[PDB]
């Protein structure tokens, strides 16, 4: 029974429907520095009382070069990931190397695409940014897909709920020249980017850094409480 | 298993609805156990509550679940978790982690959600269990096959109400024996009943015997928990 | 026709299942009563016509021999439920372990049965609801009711149908926890009494009782292990006997 | 209300799914057949979506002795024309028989009448002309994908069909006495298909065609080849 | 895979001028057995051709009622399912190849061999052998079992080229058909002596001869054989 | 056992001139020490300017120059018509054959 | 909409989409059978839409088996479909039982088959109204199968535009010939008959076809009536016709 | 899914089409030294990299292609349209037709999955029988082919302009003029090498997408050439 | 919700009531009697159409050597229900080997109806059906079903659209007779009994083209002819 269909006017409106679903979901986003990408994610508020050390954190490892965050629907995406993950272990058995970042995008985008056009199966509630390093290679990677299937790399990006926002900060602050050489001034354009949305927070913005070779590392309550409070001062100081 | 103009998944929605006047389940996670209670919906004097069960399974040995919703739905899904539990100790000689057993219940329940075209199960769960990774958990999860993980949490009826309650009284150095007592006051003030009695209720705990090194699933004989009634002052 | 005909409504209420009973509303009242050495389930056999023969429809069947059921609502659905409980009985329980399964769980396998009739593809619910009275060596003597939506408790005494809000009345003010069988036959008799609009007797009246062992009604002497059917229906003679002595 | 499926009869008895199939026909590029008792051709002017564009191909072979026309779904026609090469072969391989074109008829009928009863299907939205040289000589047929075929000495479909088939309907007595002429029975069948123009001049690349008969295997002639028909 | 229990022997067949003359004995045996003495191993199939089956009779059953089918079929939706679109013997041939060589593919085949004796609408004669094995090949004679092997060369000096065959009469071909049958009974433990024979002519068409027997047999100089090499009396 | 094999004699020769081929055959068809028919032909023209023989067992041969001459058939109407070169015949040959590699066909081809 | 799917009974205990197939039906082109005293007689009406037709060629009646002719009125197709069916049941009894198919026992076969395409929402009705029969092991059988997939004997039957009128005809026959009717008459009275029918339809000019199947005319085999005896039959129906 | 409208034409196939006609422009031009396919890249923001934008690929050495529509529909097609050409070399030992290659991959596009694609694509390439060659292939399963054409939202007024514009002795490097001209013209953007990318098949060199410097070229010497009159 | 077979807001299934409507379709009447060892059943036949071959239409139908049924219902389904039930006869007798009883076919058949009551793509027949034997075990008995799925034994019944005037006819004769069957030897009596008691309650008379008799007895089923019918309404043209 084919529930994606079109419309009169061209239109897929479960697929388009489904970005309505994103929308909804918390934001995220990612910055790629000049050796670094770094991934952050907001904190959601139906209730509070929430144990985090077992709750799934937004950032998911696929292999141990590359990540995956979302907005969307939380079931449909842990699917994806389930996916991703043992496609990344059958492209080592099969081709005796770790997938390429642009690879491992193209599979998960194939997978969301797939949904689009298939009797009795509804699209993915689901985007993706998905970040980390080719192996044997210092070059940041940033791609971001949505639940059409329709994938490509980012300088920045974000998305979910008030990304239109963020987005036309990143715009008009992320300079393609000079692309945050540092791990430190990659994660200030990350927090600040994620402040203009979230309403200050330290339980409420959460950060990943992901550096070549595997090198893979969460931030901490109190080390993003750090950025919090300089860009808070530096703004305060005008 | 279709989106709404707005994003939504009409059946799920349709489907919490359905929970939202199930009988009350409570989970508190102390730290030394866990307690599991909840109000049977719908009772007569004449309803066997002795050789009774409907709300509190045991899904391991280290594990149990609150159910809130259809109780045939439930138990489907309470069948494939136990044979789940049992496959992951054949495969691998060690009990399965708290987390794995309830992701692969929601997983099953997200599949409703994406295809078939059939009726989503109209099922909450609260999970209490142990394991050696993580000690007591609690989890939740509902019909859009999402889980997550609680000191306190209640399902079914009345839980903007409840979960004022607990977030009032809730603190993390607890102890069970106050978690039970929280437990039955909370219940106490969100019945939509008379007042709270014994035959009304279901009740378990999860606790790490301090004589031994083992973990002990102990779900209240109807005696057990018109005891426990008295001395809170519930009488 | 592979989705679900039975959906939540926005109010979140499943509408097949609620219609469902409204047929098991309209269904001949029957009841189960349990006592501490029995079990009774008794129900009216509403001839459609004079020369329509009473005995030939079972409206109260053995499962097990130490299990039996009766019901209210779509007489068919009924059928075609104890035919599929008798086998699961040996399916899933006596090719397995060698003995019939304990009441709690046949009930639990008929349940799993309705309630897959409430999800799968092209179907409607069962149109009824069953009283299911039994005996286990582990778990003694019991009593459940099973409805459309694969829904079951157990009763230490009950009724459904029809005149079922007045009859679980009547049975509330006599039940006690002392009762011996031959009470609960007593007082089973007089609730469907209350019921029944016609005629009122053993050709009218369907009761079996779970009780003790009938060794005369097992077909072989010789193993002394095995002792025979606890489940017993009473004939059209032993009923009228015990009217008669109102 | 009852145009959803072809599962579906409406009160009068009529399939309108069908009906709309059929309708597909007549938005098809217009296409003349015609025979002689010695030969049978085939005319079909290709329409073209731009003036940068093919005028599609509108004849396909089918065997060395058979082969149609279409007006209307190409892809209808290729599937169609494909289960035609299969039939065609499997009487060749398993009986070393050519296949009658009566024969391909009828399952041309059948393959299009399953579509008109099933549920999730649709009908084929494409008319056929049928030329062949068989064991009973030349042969012209017309599928319509209600399923029904019939055998002609000429006819045409698409667009304006009527105009063609009018002078045909007049020309009969003429044309079918164009025994051992080819040239003769091509022009008799560029004569029919202009009777039905509107648009232009039949061109090097509006023309298409085709001729299969006594000691002549199934042959499509395409531009230069069709100049002298003009 | 299988083994043959009921069979029939020799079928042997060629072309004359005119048509082709096919024959074949009306035994059924049981290994040594000679078991049944009825049976028809020659099945004509309309008016112009017929079909001669050796080995396992009841796969030789079989090919009769596909025959029949084929006859069936031909008929449906066919105004002239008799006249230009009746079938011809190259067309039964080429089923039955098809058939023979699908079932060897399959590992299990009819065993038999069979020849399609007939005369094409164009006149000409048709004379093709097919197996189990789906082997398949044509000569002015043919001959299956110990035909091929006794039958074939005595066929052989009344027509030895394709050249041969506008010189050979019906006469000629059916005294070489029914000496060879002769010829096959003294030295065939497996044939009988009475047979069926039949001609299709382009002319006369099908003639179906039954109930022939062997006649003008050589016994006589037994009585003058003794013994097996010293003994005189 | 049923053998599905046979061989039916039988001798095939190729020589390429430099703006020519032949491909030769005898005529003769055998099986055991008998002769089934002294004019058989197992040399076949297949369209496209292509000679071939496949020698061995008659009725594998036969199949496979069957679904050879049929393969050149839906190459003209799979590819426009055009012409199969001998390189192309030779590979889509190679594939006939080894589709049967677990139950071969008995025979040696030349084209 | 109780008409909007097949398996639905309207609330008077009748299928709605049976019931338009009869309008299909109804629509359709006329076509007889006639029992007689040794064999049947099928006749139809083939419209001549042009003169490009070719005459003789469209064959409308169809043999099943040797033994069993089959002609039907409404939707061509959904005929052939049925005779296509009606052949493979019986090949499928001549294969299990040797005897060619009894004339009872194809009717039920093919009662079945259409009865069944009015069980399930996902198929339609047939379009069709068939008038078969043959000549069997104990006599000569008539029948007429209707889109619901009933069916009886008969001795006359008639579908099609010009079916009163034919229906009178035939009851005209049966009237008058208590004591039967040659297989050579039946012929011509189908002409007749057909003819006479063709007036509810006279529009379009039309070919006529007939075919019979008769113990001591054809040996109890199918064949259609061709030349000397098809215009023998035309002639005697011009002729009393005025 | 499968419906005939009253006209006789096909609900979803249509509505296919008015998705398409939503879609980047993508315009290819067939000449007798080679064929340019070329393509608005359409980046919705300025932060997307706008070489991860492809448009354009290979299908064989022989033979490439251009989409537009709902590109994420076109992997399929792609993927089907490489084996095929590779699966013919692999059978055949030669290069697969460029119509044959149309053919596969329109028959594909016949195969109701949910719904038909939302893509169309432009088939460019060279085989010995039949020179250079432009295909239109759209979801419907029909193909045609074109000496020029332009598919996407700038197709109505592209068409016009290639109407006039084409003739059968332009040069290739003229070719290529008029694809970013035609180009320049229909996109909402200022034609640069960064947001738009051309690419042609000749016998000699195959499929070669033009890199951005070797596109800047042609854009300065389109500017410079129209700046005479 | 009027169209499958779903549950109304009333718990009703509209679909299972429409086919019982379709039963009367044919606007005949039969009727069923036991005898102390036979079992017969009447039915009335109407051949409107002249042109009809009489013989080809009944609706009785032989099931097995023992069993017979009649079908109050249209044509298409009362076959479908003949054919199904013939087979499973069939297929009892040579799985278990002894012949099919009556109820348990009865109650087979009532299942297969309770299955087109239950799954949404299966329309349910339009038609009731009577069986009818001498039972091994049980003696004379009539079992009948309805698209229901329901099926019960009885001592005497009727179907058809003036069901309830001979159901009513038959209750008054056994409430003084006092027994539950036809207390004659000879099966022709009972026939006898059964036609005049269908005169008594139709307000007509019958020649012998307007019924069908079916009898069984001891080890078989059979249907009367023409003329055996003819002997009956002779014998009872002197009694009544
Ligand atoms: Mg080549
Ligand atoms: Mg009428
Ligand atoms: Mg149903
Ligand atoms: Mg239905």
């Amino acid at each position: 029974r084919a529930l994606s269909i079109f419309s009169p006017d061209g239109h897929i409106f479960q697929v388009e429907y489904a970005l309505e679903a994103v929308k909804r979901g918390t934001c995220a986003v990612g910055v790629k520095g000049k050796n670094c990408v770094v991934l952050g994610c907001e904190r959601r508020s139906t209730l509070k009382l929430q144990d985090t050390r077992i709750t799934p954190s937004k950032v998911s490892k696929i292999d141990s070069h590359v990540v995956l965050s979302f907005s969307g629907l939380n079931a449909d995406s842990r699917i994806l990931i389930e996916k991703a993950r043992v496609e990344a272990q059958s492209h080592r058995l099969t081709l005796e190397d770790p997938v390429t970042v642009e690879y491992l995008t193209r599979y998960v985008a194939g997978v969301q695409q797939r949904y689009t056009q298939s009797g009795g199966v509804r699209p993915f509630g689901v985007s993706t940014l998905i970040a980390g390093f080719d192996p044997r290679d210092d070059e940041p990677k940033l791609y971001q897909t949505e639940p059409s299937g329709i994938y490509s790399s980012w300088s920045a990006q974000t998305i979910g709920r008030n990304s239109k926002t963020v987005r036309e900060f990143l715009e008009k602050n992320y300079d393609r020249k000079e692309p945050p050489a540092t791990v430190e001034e990659c994660v200030k354009l990350t927090v600040r980017s994620l402040l203009e949305v979230v309403q200050t927070g330290a339980k409420n913005i959460e950060i990943t850094v992901v550096k070549p070779d595997s090198d893979i590392v969460a931030l901490s309550s109190e080390e993003i409480n750090q950025y919090v409070t300089q860009i808070e001062q530096e703004k305060q100081e005008q | 298993t279709i989106f709404s103009p707005e994003g939504r998944l009409y059946q799920v929605e349709y489907a919490l609805e359905s929970i939202s006047h199930a009988g009350t389940a409570i989970g508190i996670m102390a730290s030394d156990g866990i307690v599991l209670a909840a109000e049977r919906k719908v009772t007569s004097t004449l309803l066997e509550q002795d050789t009774s069960t409907e709300k509190l399974y045991k899904l391991n040995d280290k594990i149990a679940v609150a159910v809130a919703g259809l109780t045939a739905d439930a138990e489907i899904l309470i069948n494939t978790a136990r044979i789940h539990a049992q496959n992951y100790l054949k495969t691998y000689n060690e009990d399965i982690p708290v987390e794995i057993l309830v992701r692969r219940l929601s997983d099953i329940k997200q599949g409703y959600t994406q295809h078939g075209g059939l009726r989503p199960f109209g099922v909450s769960f609260i999970y209490a269990g142990y394991d050696d990774r993580y000690g007591y958990q609690l989890y939740t999860s509902n019909p859009s096959g999402n889980y997550t993980g609680w000191k306190a949490i209640s399902v079914g009826a009345n839980t903007s109400a409840a979960q004022t309650l607990l977030q009032m009284d809730y603190k993390d150095d607890m102890k069970v024996d106050d978690a039970i007592e929280l437990a039955l006051k909370t219940l106490s003030k969100t019945t939509d009943s008379s007042a709270l009695t014994y035959d009304r209720l279901e009740f378990a705990t999860i606790r790490k015997g301090a004589n031994d090194g083992e973990v002990y699933q102990k779900i209240f004989k109807p005696q057990e928990i018109k005891d426990i009634l008295v001395k809170t002052g519930i009488t | 026709y592979s989705f679900s005909l039975t959906t939540f409504s926005p109010s979140g209420k499943l509408g097949q299942i609620d219609y469902a009973l409204t047929a098991v509303k309209q269904g001949v009242t029957s009841l189960g009563i349990k006592a501490t050495n029995g079990v009774v389930i008794a129900t009216e056999k509403k001839s459609s016509s004079p020369l329509a023969m009473s005995e030939t429809l079972s409206k109260v069947s053995l499962l097990t021999p130490d299990i039996g059921a009766v019901y209210s609502g779509m007489g068919p659905d009924y059928r075609v439920l104890v035919d599929k409980s008798r086998k699961v009985a040996h399916t899933s329980y006596k090719r397995i372990y060698g003995e019939y399964p304990p009441t709690k769980l046949l009930v639990s396998e008929v349940a799993k049965i309705m309630q897959e009739a409430t999800q799968s593809g092209g179907v409607r619910p069962f149109g009824v609801s069953l009283l299911i009275a039994g005996h286990d060596e582990f778990n003694g003597f019991s009593l459940y009711q099973v409805d459309p939506s694969g829904s079951y408790f157990p009763w230490k005494a009950t009724a459904i149908g029809k005149g079922s809000v007045a009859a679980k009345t009547f049975l509330e003010k006599r039940w006690n926890d002392e009762l011996e069988l031959e009470d609960a036959i007593h007082i089973a008799l007089l609730t469907l009494k209350e019921s029944v609009e016609g005629e009122f007797n053993g050709d009218t009246i369907e009761l079996a009782i779970i009780g003790d062992e009938n060794p005369d009604l097992l077909g072989y002497t010789g193993i002394p292990t095995d002792k025979g059917p606890r489940f017993r229906k009473l004939t059209s003679q032993e009923i009228n006997d015990r009217l008669e002595a109102l | 209300n009852y145009d959803g499926d072809t599962v579906t009869f409406s009160p009068t008895g009529r399939l309108f799914q069908v009906e709309y199939a059929l309708e597909a026909i007549k938005q098809g590029s217009v296409t003349v057949g015609l025979r002689s008792n010695t030969h049978a051709v085939l005319v079909a002017l290709k329409r073209n979506a731009d003036e940068l564009s093919s005028y599609q191909k509108k004849i396909i072979k089918c065997d060395e002795h058979m082969g149609l026309s279409l007006a209307g779904l190409a892809p209808d026609a290729r599937v169609l024309s494909n289960y035609l090469r299969q039939q065609c072969n499997y009487s060749s391989l398993v009986f070393n028989r050519k296949l009658a074109v009566e024969r391909a008829g009828h399952l041309l009928c059948d393959k299009a009448q399953k579509n008109t009863q099933s549920a999730g299907g649709r009908p084929y939205g494409v008319g056929l002309l049928i030329i062949g040289y068989d064991k009973s000589g030349a042969h012209l047929l017309e599928f319509q994908p209600s399923g029904n075929v019939t055998e002609l000495y000429g006819t045409a479909i698409g667009a304006r069909s009527q105009g063609a088939k009018t002078y045909l309907e007049r020309t009969l007595d003429t044309f079918i006495k164009i025994d051992g002429n080819p040239d003769e029975l091509i022009k008799a069948g560029v004569e029919a298909i202009s009777q039905s123009l509107r648009d232009e001049s039949l061109t090097v690349d509006n023309l298409s065609i085709a001729i299969v008969g006594k000691d002549t295997p199934f042959t499509i002639y395409d531009g230069e080849a069709v100049a002298k028909y003009i | 895979t299988q083994q043959p229990i009921v069979t029939g022997t020799s079928v042997i067949s060629m072309k004359y001028d005119n048509g082709v003359i096919i024959a074949a004995d009306n035994l059924g045996s049981y290994g040594s057995l000679l078991r049944f003495n009825g049976v028809e191993r020659l099945i004509p199939v309309g008016d112009n051709t017929v079909v001669g089956i050796s080995g396992d009779i009841s796969d030789m059953q079989h090919i009769e009622r596909l025959l029949k089918d084929l006859v069936t079929e031909n008929a449906y939706d066919n105004p002239l399912a008799d006249a230009e679109e009746a079938l011809e013997p190259s067309y039964i041939f080429e089923y039955l190849a098809t058939v023979m060589y699908q079932r060897r593919s399959k590992m299990n085949p009819l065993w038999n061999a069979i020849i399609v004796a007939g005369v094409q609408s164009n006149g000409d004669q048709f004379l093709r052998y097919v197996n189990l094995l789906g082997v398949t090949y044509s000569s002015p004679t043919l001959a299956t079992g110990f035909g091929a092997h006794m039958a074939n060369p005595l066929l052989r000096k009344v027509v030895d080229r394709e050249s041969d065959i506008p010189k050979t009469t019906v006469q000629v071909a059916e005294e070489a058909i029914v000496n060879a049958m002769r010829v096959l009974y003294y030295r065939d433990a497996r044939s009988s002596r009475n047979f069926s024979l039949a001609i299709i002519d382009k002319n006369t068409g099908l003639t179906f001869k039954k109930n022939l027997q062997v006649e003008n047999m050589k016994w006589d100089f037994a009585k003058d054989i003794k013994g097996y090499g010293t003994q005189k009396i | 056992q049923f053998n599905p094999y046979g061989d039916n004699g039988g001798t095939i020769l190729g020589i390429a001139g430099e703006d020519f081929a032949v491909l030769a055959g005898d005529t003769r068809n055998i099986t055991d020490y008998s002769i089934n028919s002294r004019y058989e032909p197992k040399v076949f023209d297949c369209g496209d300017n292509i000679v071939m023989s496949a020698n061995g067992f008659a009725a594998d041969g036969d199949a496979l120059v069957k679904r050879f001459k049929n393969s050149v058939k839906w190459y003209h109407f799979d590819h426009n018509d055009k012409k199969l070169s001998i390189n192309s015949a030779a590979r889509n040959i190679q594939h006939l054959l080894y589709g049967k590699r677990f139950f071969p066909y008995y025979v040696h081809t030349i084209i | 909409g109780y008409d909007l799917s097949n398996s639905v009974f309207s609330p008077d205990g009748r299928n709605f989409q049976v019931e338009y197939a009869v309008k299909a039906v109804e629509n359709g082109t006329t076509s007889i059978g006639i029992k007689c005293n040794d064999g049947v007689v099928f006749a139809v009406e083939k419209l001549i839409t042009s003169k490009l037709l070719v005459p003789q060629k469209n064959v409308k009646i169809q043999v099943v088996d040797r033994h069993i002719g089959c002609v039907y009125s409404g939707l061509i197709p959904d005929g052939r479909h049925l005779v296509n069916r009606g052949r493979e049941e019986a090949a499928s009894f001549k294969k299990l039982y040797k005897t060619p198919i009894p004339i009872p026992a194809f009717a039920d076969r093919l009662g079945q088959y259409v009865q069944a395409h009015t069980l399930y929402n996902s198929v339609r009705p047939f379009g069709v109204s068939t008038i078969f029969g043959g000549v069997d092991k104990n006599g000569a059988h008539l029948y007429m199968l209707e889109p619901s997939g009933s069916y009886w004997g008969y001795k006359g039957a008639a579908t099609g535009k010009g079916r009163q009128s034919a229906k009178a005809e035939l009851e005209k026959l049966v009237d008058h010939h208590p004591e039967g009717l040659s297989a050579r008459e039946a012929v011509k009275q189908a002409a007749k008959i057909i003819y006479l029918a063709h007036e509810d339809n006279k529009e379009k000019d039309f070919e006529l076809e007939i075919s019979w199947c008769s113990l001591s005319e054809t040996n109890g085999l199918h064949k259609f009536v061709k030349g000397d005896l098809l215009q023998e039959a035309i002639d005697f129906a011009q002729k009393e016709i005025n | 899914v499968s419906t005939f409208s009253p006209e006789g034409r096909l609900f979803q196939v249509e509505y296919s089409l008015e998705a398409i006609k939503l879609g980047s422009t993508a315009i290819g031009i067939a000449t007798k030294e080679g064929v340019v396919l070329g393509v608005e890249k359409r980046a919705t923001s300025p932060l997307l990299e706008s070489d991860s934008i492809e448009k354009i690929v290979e299908i064989d050495r022989h033979i490439g292609c251009a989409m537009s529509g709902l590109t994420a529909d076109a992997r399929s097609m792609i993927e089907h349209a490489r084996t095929a050409a590779v699966t013919h070399n692999l059978y055949y030992d030669e290069d697969i037709n460029v119509e044959s290659l149309t053919q596969s991959v329109c028959d594909l596009a016949l195969r109701f999955m949910s719904r038909p694609f939302g893509v169309a694509l432009l088939i460019a390439g060279h085989d010995a029988d039949d020179g250079y060659q432009l295909f239109h292939a759209e979801p419907s399963g029909t193909f045609y082919r074109y000496n020029a054409k332009a598919i996407g939202s700038g197709s109505e007024g592209a068409q016009a302009e290639l109407l006039n514009e084409w003739h059968s002795s332009l040069t290739l490097k003229e070719a290529e003029l008029l694809v970013l001209k035609i180009l320049k013209q229909v996109m909402e953007e200022k034609l640069d090498e960064n947001n738009a990318q051309l690419s042609c098949i000749t016998k000699q060199d195959g499929f070669k997408i033009y890199d951005n410097e070797k596109t800047a070229e042609l854009i300065k010497e389109l500017k410079e050439k129209e700046a005479a009159e | 919700d009027r169209h499958i077979t779903i549950f109304s807001p009333e718990g009703r299934l509209y679909q299972v009531e429409y086919a019982f409507k379709a039963t009367n379709q044919t606007n005949i009447n039969s009727l069923a009697v036991r005898g102390k060892d036979c079992t017969v059943v009447i039915s009335q036949k109407k051949v409107p159409d002249k042109l009809l071959d009489p013989t080809t239409v009944s609706y009785i139908f032989c099931i097995s050597r023992t069993i017979g049924m009649v079908v109050n219902g249209p044509i298409p389904d009362a076959r479908n229900a003949a054919l199904r039930a013939k087979a499973e006869a069939a297929e009892f007798r040579y799985k278990y080997g002894y012949d099919m009883p009556c109820d348990v076919l009865a109650k087979r058949m009532a299942n297969l109806s309770q299955i087109y009551t239950q799954r949404a793509y299966m329309r349910p027949l339009g038609v009731i059906l009577t069986f009818v034997s001498v039972d091994e075990e049980l003696g004379p008995s009539i079992y009948k079903t309805d698209p229901a799925g329901y099926y019960v034994g009885y001592k005497a019944t009727a179907t058809g659209p003036k069901q309830q005037e001979i159901t009513t006819n038959l209750e008054n004769h056994f409430k003084k007779s006092k027994i539950d069957h036809i207390n004659e030897e000879s099966w022709e009596k009972v026939v006898e009994f059964a036609i005049t008691h269908m005169i008594d309650a139709l307000g007509t008379e019958f020649s012998k083209n307007d019924l069908e008799v079916g009898v069984a007895t001891k080890d078989k089923f059979f249907t009367l002819s023409a003329e055996n019918i003819e002997e009956r309404l002779v014998a009872i043209a002197e009694q009544d």
